[PDB]
């Protein structure tokens, strides 16, 4: 009857939108899915043939070229006659047939539409992608586009800090410096030779590949002699070879850090590529002004729902979001969350007090103020939280020794120093008689809390300087005067 | 057939403590299970 | 110029109030 036919009719609707669904994931992904098989069944089974098309991978990302396509026609080929001489691997045998199946499904859909064939990004209309705004799709728009700049710079370092540190070894140093050096300057020279870092990274990552993959399965040849193997003896130099990750064999490598650092190293590739295609809008505006009076100007748009509260939490965050993860910090309980602690009650009250009312030659001051006091504190004990656990893993100085000296060193181990903390490692007799009598919590790692601060206070550090908030002081000075 | 001296007791729940490792949380959970079945029970309780 | 902020400042002021 009808009502069949209005059933088919939604039937067919539903059908469509599937249709524009897997359209828009063949073009927008294209190797993402493949990459992580790669990677998630690389974990699974590490056995060479995924060395020669792991390297290949990673030169693929040093090689930005359209030469990148030959080797995109390469992971379209490789794994099909590799897999068909040692004959889920299977199903990637038909996967990458699914790739000519892509490219044939756009010769269909070339003949249907009377539009030039280009790639589309954004599918529906240019004008909403450039509103930023409210009420729809525009929101996963979003998501897409601002990928490209703004928010994908933020997304990127988030990613990139927040793993890397809660693998809490080796790799943690390095990217320490990186972040040390990233958030200290702003500037794009300095992202250029961010750009000549993260070509480094990316031969550093089949590096570490093959460091996991050293040798076949085992014909015990060489590995390194354990870096020098030192003078001690000890699983402390035993962990100070699961620390410089030279050969170690009996190891189960653990998926999640290879995971973690692929698809974050990925992910700020394409990031810092596009980075260096555009320009940008976040500090050339202050150089203008620096060359009281803030003069960028725009309109206030309308409060029509979402963007009424959206526009409203974000006014809000100034007080609530980024202090609230300090104070996450400040339950952190240790010697280094206490200076948390007379910071953030003092900030609490200085600034409100300070920028209720505009303080006049002082506003630049205090957003230096802001800045420096709430980004080098969390990046000083973010930096010393993995040096220091470092230190707990090796040997130096040894805390166990004489009377005053066993008092004071055990006092400093007490507050400072503290235990290591990683998933795998092991202790002797005597190391065990000394924690006994010093004790420890056991329970220090930084990815409760220090994680979601920083994120929030880098994430609104780029803001707290930038975009509208800049035009919300007069909201804050006509209240005071009201 | 005798009642425990307070310094047995005593011994025996000391020993309880330390029989765990720095650590397993399950060695304390442990630890902590043994010695509270213990204090249920006075020396007047107890027969060796 | 400046006469141009100050009227614009005196009529945001006012309707901010109301």
């Amino acid at each position: 009857h009808a009502a069949g036919d209005t059933l088919v009719k939604k039937l067919h609707k539903l059908a469509n939108q599937t249709i524009e669904l897997l359209w828009r994931f063949f073009e927008v992904h294209i190797s993402k899915i493949v990459f992580v098989i790669i990677a998630i069944f690389i974990a699974n089974n590490i056995n060479a043939l995924y060395i020669p098309l792991v390297i290949l991978l990673s030169l693929a990302i040093c090689l930005p070229s359209a030469a990148d396509g030959i080797f995109s026609l390469f992971m379209c080929a490789y794994l099909f006659l590799v897999a068909l001489s040692k004959m889920g691997v299977i199903v990637s045998i038909i996967a990458l047939a699914f790739q000519s199946i892509v490219i044939y499904r756009q010769r269909h859909y070339r003949a249907s539409l009377g539009l030039p064939e280009s790639m589309r990004a954004k599918v529906f209309p240019d004008f909403h992608h450039s509103h930023f705004d409210r009420s729809l799709k525009n929101a996963i728009q979003f998501l897409i586009d601002y990928g490209f700049y703004k928010f994908g710079l933020e997304i990127t370092m988030i990613a990139i800090g927040i793993d890397i540190f809660n693998r809490m070894d080796a790799l943690a140093a390095i990217q320490c410096f990186w972040l040390v050096l990233f958030a200290l300057n702003k500037r794009v020279f300095v992202r250029r030779i961010w750009v000549f870092y993260v070509i480094y990274m990316a031969i550093l990552y089949p590096l570490q590949f093959f460091s996991y993959v050293g040798l076949p399965p085992d014909s015990c040849i060489e590995y390194p002699w354990s870096y020098w193997i030192p003078s001690y003896s000890d699983d402390a130099r035993f962990n100070l070879s699961y620390l410089l990750n030279l050969s170690i064999y009996g190891v189960n490598w653990p998926s999640a850090y290879l995971i973690g650092d692929f698809f974050v190293l990925l992910l700020a590739s394409c990031q810092l590529a596009v980075f260096r295609r555009e320009g940008e809008d976040n500090d050339s505006i202050y150089n203008d002004g620096n060359f009281e009076n803030p003069q960028y100007d725009f309109i206030d748009t309308k409060k029509s729902y979402v963007d009424y509260f959206k526009s409203f939490v974000f006014h809000y965050g100034h007080w609530i979001t980024l202090m609230s993860t300090l104070a996450a910090g400040i339950a952190g309980t240790s010697l280094f969350a206490l200076g948390y602690i007379i910071f953030t009650l003092t900030m609490l009250w200085s600034g409100n007090n300070l920028y209720v009312m505009n303080s006049t030659l002082r506003s630049f001051e205090h957003t230096l103020k802001r800045w420096n006091a709430l980004l080098g504190y969390t990046l000083f004990t973010i930096t010393m939280k993995v040096c220091l656990q470092i230190f707990g893993c090796v040997f130096l100085s040894w805390f166990d020794q004489s009377g005053g000296w066993g008092k004071t060193l055990c006092i400093v181990r007490q507050l400072f120093s503290i235990t290591c903390v990683n998933n795998e490692c092991h202790v002797l007799k005597e190391l065990e008689d000394f924690s006994k009598a010093c004790a420890v919590e056991t329970k220090e790692g930084n990815i409760g809390f220090d994680v979601i601060a920083l994120s929030f206070l880098v994430f609104q550090i780029r803001i707290f300087h930038s975009w509208y908030f800049q035009h919300c002081m007069v909201e804050y000075r006509s209240e005071v005067i009201l | 057939l005798g009642m425990i001296k307070p310094d047995q007791l005593a011994s025996l729940n000391q020993a309880l403590t330390d029989s765990y490792t720095t650590r397993d949380t399950n060695s304390i959970l442990r630890s902590r299970m043994s010695v509270s079945y213990l204090k249920g029970y006075t020396y007047e309780d107890i027969l060796i | 110029s400046r006469k141009l902020t100050d009227i614009r400042s005196a009529v945001d002021l006012p309707s901010l109030q109301l």
